[PDB]
């Protein structure tokens, strides 16, 4: 039983750091959504003027 | 009239998101999938036991 | 035995159906972002034209 509690701790934890990486890589794809829409912007831009 | 043209298709093109946003907001999967998660656990908790 | 597998089998429905609506909500926070960009880009549209 205090094995388990130690292991729960340390499975607990991978769970914290696997969520932190998730929502980076999630908003890496964010930024490259964004990063898309700005270039289709900057390609009006250069257009217009 | 090169510019009008363009501002007449993001007309459209913002009436289309426009729609779309009110109906998958209608939707509001958010809490049904929070009460199906919330079964699902208590789901798994009995098949545990 | 028996019991575990059926309550093993419907429990994988209740993951799938799951997996679905949250994927769902993904989508609709991702179409979120869209209209947030979009309704800022169709800001300066018709500031120009």
């Amino acid at each position: 039983s205090k094995q388990m509690e130690e292991e729960s701790a340390k499975i607990k934890d991978k769970y914290e750091q696997a969520n932190s990486f998730l929502k980076i890589m999630n908003d890496l794809q964010t930024k490259t959504e964004k990063l898309e829409y700005k270039k289709d912007a900057i390609v009006e831009l250069r257009s217009r003027i | 009239i090169a510019d009008n043209l363009t501002y007449r298709k993001n007309l459209r093109e913002k009436d289309a998101l426009e729609r779309e946003i009110a109906e998958l907001e209608a939707r509001n999967a958010q809490e049904d999938y929070d009460r199906l998660i919330k079964e699902a656990h208590y789901l798994e908790a009995h098949r545990s036991k």
